[PDB]
């Protein structure tokens, strides 16, 4: 395998040159805002940064030595986890809103035109001001998403050396996030703590995705919003 | 059959 | 100020060890064969004894006191079922394959198939209890773990008390692994390692709690007035 | 009220 055999720094550049681009809405800010409007661009954005995610997917270290069918689960259990945590990186800067793409930008009031949306656009909003006040570095950003990919679905699938791999890449990025904090000047006692910190978070992140996950599933049955086909696909493989 | 399969395996 | 931050390591895992609830029994009768009914009876009753238990340990978990009555409402809202999960998965260790809800209440998984939805749920509890046998999780190291999924899971539902309290319930953890032997890059993966099995635990809560408000929809089997307060504030 | 009230002050 090559991703064992990568070094810390070797990690950070692999993993940063294979950033997804910041994809940009359909939002016209003349036309007026409905629950269905709204929720249409939101779909029409993630479905195609899903495509991004797939192939940003291949390019992390370890995920091309797993069998077809265990990237196929990975992805099937993660992919809102890893939009959401994209999204909260984007809007640290952007206290009280969250931008969904350079041309959408929201704040709560706006949320709440899609029912029982409002309770995860303030959890998205704490999540990305928890970021603030870390100051999570784009070296940090990159090495949690990468740990969702792996860690979200590896308690879920006789050859168990499937999991041990996946378990050795996600202790060569701990790896990794210790030597980036080392770098910063963090003592050890403070190394420990941001570590804790920053995969506490990954707790709410499936929290997030897991409650977003099943309002999804009420627009689907809802049928105002029409869900893409491959959104479709990645619903019902949590339902 | 899926679309996820489908991507994921284009090369 | 907190009484919480000035103890040391070992006061704090002592203080931990020794506010663990006691195992409770499930109902004596021995009727093994089970049916959707009396499968979810025993759980609900056999969970509404443990909540009680829960809610005195919570109080000893140090700095748990230190916060409003509105707070603690809201952390063990959030984290019930997390920590109770977490204790049957603990308890369960030494029972590979089963799930140990009470000595006299053994379960595996063709039982777990009697109500809808339960079996998936039973595997991810089988999982992540095979995932403890592997790692050798410790009971100083499963003490700390309860307490941060208390004070973690209901955090950003709301401030720089909790947090001080999870740093310190860190230092704990690698205190711990110190002691046991573990090098410096041992101690930050095991901790890593413990913490993401926290995303799952959360995952398990979840999908759990959609399923306690179907039984609740469905009116299999009628829940107390502790368990239904408890299943709102999740909808 | 809440019963959750009720026991965390006892
Ligand atoms: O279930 S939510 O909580 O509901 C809302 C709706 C509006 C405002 C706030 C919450 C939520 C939240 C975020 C997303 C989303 C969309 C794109 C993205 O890149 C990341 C997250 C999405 C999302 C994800 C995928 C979709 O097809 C459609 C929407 C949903
Ligand atoms: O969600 S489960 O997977 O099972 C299903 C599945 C479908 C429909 C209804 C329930 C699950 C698993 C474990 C528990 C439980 C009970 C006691 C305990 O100490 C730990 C876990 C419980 C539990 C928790 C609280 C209760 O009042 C009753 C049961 C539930």
């Amino acid at each position: 395998s090559l991703a064992l055999s990568l070094t810390a720094d070797q990690m950070v550049s692999a993993l940063l040159d294979a950033e997804p681009p910041i994809l940009y809405s359909e939002y016209d800010p003349t036309r007026p805002f409905s629950e269905a409007s709204m929720m249409g661009l939101l779909t029409n954005l993630a479905d195609r940064e899903l495509v991004h995610m797939i192939n940003w997917a291949k390019r992390v270290p370890g995920f091309v030595d797993l069998t077809l069918h265990d990237q196929v689960h990975l992805l099937e259990c993660a992919w809102l986890e890893i939009l959401m945590i994209g999204l909260v990186w984007r809007s640290m800067e952007h206290p009280g809103k969250l931008l969904f793409a350079p041309n959408l930008l929201l704040d709560r009031n706006q949320g709440k035109c899609v029912e029982g949306m409002v309770e995860i656009f303030d959890m998205l909003l704490a999540t990305s001001s928890r970021f603030r006040m870390m100051n999570l570095q784009g070296e940090e950003f990159v090495c949690l998403k990468s740990i969702i990919l792996l860690n979200s679905g590896v308690y879920t699938f006789k050859s168990l050396e499937e999991k041990d791999h996946i378990h050795r890449v996600l202790d060569k990025i701990t790896d990794t996030l210790i030597h980036l904090m080392a770098k910063a000047g963090l003592t050890l006692q403070q190394q420990h703590q941001r570590l804790a910190q920053l995969l506490l978070i990954l707790s709410h992140i499936r929290h997030m995705s897991n409650k977003g996950m099943e309002h999804l599933y009420s627009m689907k049955c809802k049928n105002v919003v029409p869900l893409s086909d491959l959104l479709l696909e990645m619903l019902d493989a949590h339902r | 059959h899926k679309i996820l399969h489908r991507l994921l395996q284009d090369s």
